[PDB]
């Protein structure tokens, strides 16, 4: 028994020779080894001592992955692994340059936020490959237990260390890359609040010494690149937002989606399906048809599923013996995916009087919006607003109605339509909840168009909060709104003057082909919407 | 007049309820109906449905009678402390409004139950066994039940059915003849 | 007249529901909606009422039934809650 235990002690001691064990950790090993010496193999506590000491020896101490510090090589890896993402690539390149000047490895906390399917999770793997790091991914969205972060107590039966502690062994280095998913989706819980634990992780002062619940020793969590992914920044907790560096990843236009699908989505799905380029062919027109009709999202997550379905059916066809090679032409696309899911890009092809197209932004992505007005009845008029409008959205309608009445007095004094009539205002798709003052200027145009009986200029979309006197206030999600407007095939877009920075931060090709108008007062909007 | 006995489901073997209607107040103004008692949202809505049908049923039966159109009627279910809910007493409310409007008491020892739509159709209700047991305890002779509950009534034990004159109806027009024979 | 059959979704599969309207009273008309209807379904009734009122003007201008009369709208089986804009065209 002792001889077998002696061999266990010797092999454990050999493992820790290479690790640079801290001063306060080696004594923990010595006392555990001493307890292992006086314990019998059949003792229940022997397994706990054997397992816990193994975990302490398994966790690296002072072992760092060999980082890559070549700007040219790292840039080439990033370009070949992903399309676009210039802002993300610029930050990574700057990260390498700073480490080169420092002369040693260092860590940072980064946040990527945008619509799902953009490539937030995939770029993390490419960054780790470019940085010669170890990639680890875990999610905290809808997570309420804090024990998962730091494990459980040693004395508890069937207890294991936390994911970060589990990360150290599998990565076998003290310089890994950690990815956190659905940070904006965390919520308050009765059993415990993991937000406090997340605050310590992302705090450069606090993360230098991290305390777990199994190992019960501080671990230097600094010099670790923390990357977190979210959909929106508003729902992220305020203390967590400060510790995180915000980097925005936007959606892709139809011309951008085809480039991604042609170079990345199709070859990846084809490779995992066991097919080759010669046997399975996907032309550009079918890929274009899939994007226009079979997909509506801003990302390419749904497009990937459609592509994988096509290759799955093609692989089955060749195996069954229908044909040695399958070509996915637009004529036989229905045999693979079926009838198109979306047949109309916009609900109103030609807007009747009282109908104005608007722009909306969500965590899902950009979207188009329509505002319809009608005469509810043939001393004082009234306005009724329908749809799942929020408190802020309903208030903006009241502001728009008041300004619309005042605007008509100074423009058409003889017109008393807005004061002596009952008008019903409805935003279609009433099932989906709506909120925000984004459509303030859209409501004014709809009320003015109905009162004057003049349809608004075709292919025109507008957004922006409107004040009581007519001032146009900036609105968020300009990038998402512009992408949705381009997908909807609009030609003229009206934006607040204070949002000029956000609009011009978009790519050159996205801006090209769009007649953008920047306004500060609604008086300029009136001329654009009603040229005559 | 204006008081109709109804049937309700209770955990303690069921119970029979009453519906009381009275004139709240003595050219284009219309009357109103006020419902009192701890009535649930479903029960409160059923009163509105019954009130609308009672007005419509009065035009066809007696166009000259405008009691339900102009007068203000107060409807109360006694024992207001105990909460009440369910569309079970829909047809009972129509009879109480009709009895008050016509000034004729309903047939004695008569109890009715069943959800009614504003067009007059009678819908089946649950708790047939509890309603029948409570009806026998209350010593009623005639009980009105929805026609769709015929299977439920005949599935009961033999000893809790005999001695009761049960009427199965599909539309409220049959209830009106039973309630007001004349 | 005034009763139209519609289609609904339930946990036990599909179901068919009727939409019945009646005159509440024998100069602005009003519409009352009964039954355990949700917020979305209640709003869809308002949208349907507005369109039906406007549709009659372009179809039967002499007909002033919808603008002046008071109409009560009820969906049967009041105990069962209902929601969704699915029954918009039925109303
Ligand atoms: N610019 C791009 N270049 C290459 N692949 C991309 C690009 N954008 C998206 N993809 C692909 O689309 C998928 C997006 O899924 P993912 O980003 O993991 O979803 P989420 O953003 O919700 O985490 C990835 O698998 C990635 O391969």
């Amino acid at each position: 028994e002792k001889d077998d235990k002696d061999a266990i002690e010797e092999k454990f001691r050999e493992r820790l020779k290479e690790l640079v064990v801290p001063k306060h950790v080696m004594d923990v090993v010595d006392e555990e080894l001493s307890k292992l010496g006086l314990l019998d193999n059949h003792s229940s506590e022997f397994n706990v001592t054997r397992n816990y000491l193994d975990w302490l020896t398994s966790i690296p101490w002072g072992k760092y992955s060999n980082e890559n510090l070549d700007l040219a090589r790292a840039q080439a890896v990033l370009e070949e692994d992903h399309y676009g993402m210039e802002d993300v690539k610029k930050r990574i390149l700057e990260f390498i340059a700073v480490s080169q000047l420092r002369g040693s490895t260092q860590g940072k906390i980064l946040c990527f936020y945008g619509p799902p399917g953009v490539g937030k999770t995939s770029i993390a793997r490419s960054i780790a490959r470019a940085l010669n790091r170890e990639y680890f991914r875990f999610s905290v969205g809808g997570m309420t237990d804090v024990a998962e972060i730091k494990g459980h107590r040693r004395t508890y039966v069937g207890a294991m260390p936390g994911k970060i502690i589990q990360c150290l062994k599998k990565t076998k280095t003290e310089n890994p890359l950690i990815l956190i998913d659905e940070v904006d989706k965390i919520g308050r819980g009765y059993q415990g609040d993991p937000s406090s634990a997340l605050l310590e992780l992302l705090d450069p002062e606090q993360n230098a010494n991290f305390l777990d619940h199994y190992l019960d020793v501080p671990v230097d969590l600094s010099k670790v690149l923390f990357i977190c992914t979210a959909n929106v920044t508003d729902t992220i907790p305020e203390p967590l937002r400060d510790r995180m560096e915000m980097i925005n990843v936007s959606g892709y236009v139809a011309q951008e989606k085809l480039a991604i699908a042609e170079r990345y989505l199709v070859p990846q799905a084809r490779a995992l399906c066991g097919l080759d380029e010669s046997k399975a062919k996907l032309s550009s027109d079918v890929l274009t048809l899939l994007i226009k009709q079979y997909c509506r999202e801003s990302g390419v997550r749904n497009l990937q599923k459609q592509v994988e379905k096509v290759l799955r059916k093609s692989a089955y066809k060749i195996v069954s013996g229908e044909a040695e090679s399958v070509e996915v032409t637009p004529e036989n696309l229905q045999d693979f995916v079926g009838k198109p899911v979306f047949t109309v890009e916009r609900m109103y092809d030609v807007t009747p009087p009282g109908v104005v197209m608007g722009l909306a932004w969500t965590a899902m992505g950009g979207s188009t919006l329509f505002v319809e007005t009608s005469l509810r009845r043939p001393k004082d008029g009234s306005l009724e607003v329908t749809g799942q409008l929020g408190e802020v959205m309903k208030e903006s309608a009241r502001i728009a109605y008041t300004f619309a009445r005042a605007f008509l007095m100074q423009h058409a004094p003889a017109n008393d339509y807005l004061v002596t009539s009952h008008i019903h205002l409805h935003v279609p798709e009433g099932a989906t909840p709506k909120d925000g003052p984004s459509a303030g200027c859209t409501i004014v145009t709809a009320l003015l168009s109905l009162a004057m009986g003049r349809p608004v200029r075709q292919n025109l979309a507008m957004t922006g909060e409107v004040s009581l006197t007519g001032k146009i206030l900036p609105v968020g999600g300009i990038k998402e709104a512009t992408i949705a407007a381009k997908r909807a095939g609009v030609t003229c877009i009206v934006l607040p003057a204070e949002n000029k920075k956000d609009f011009y931060d978009l790519a050159a090709f996205i801006t090209e082909g769009l007649e953008v108008h920047f306004v500060e007062h609604y008086r300029e909007i009136f001329d654009i919407a009603f040229p005559d | 007049p204006g008081v109709v006995m109804g049937l309700a489901w209770t955990a303690m073997g069921g119970s029979t309820l009453f519906v009381e209607t009275s004139l709240r107040r003595p050219g284009d103004k219309d009357g109103s109906l006020e419902v009192t008692g701890q009535l649930g949202e479903v029960m409160k809505e059923s009163a509105r449905i019954a009130y609308t049908f009672a007005r419509a049923f009065l035009m066809q039966h007696a166009p000259a009678n405008d009691y339900l159109v102009t007068s203000h009627i107060h409807l109360h279910v006694p024992e207001g402390a105990t909460p009440k809910d369910g569309p079970s007493a829909g047809c009972t409310i129509v009879t109480a409004l009709l009895s008050l409007a016509m000034g004729r008491p309903v047939r004695q020892n008569l109890a009715m139950t069943g959800e009614v739509s504003l067009t007059g159709k009678i819908l089946p209700v649950g708790g047939i066994k509890e309603a029948t047991i409570a009806a026998k305890r209350a010593g009623v002779t005639c009980i009105v039940l929805p026609a769709e509950n015929k299977k439920d009534f005949y599935d009961l034990a033999a000893f809790i059915t005999e001695g009761l004159e049960v009427h199965f109806v599909e539309h409220y027009r049959e209830i009106f003849d039973i309630a007001f024979p004349d």
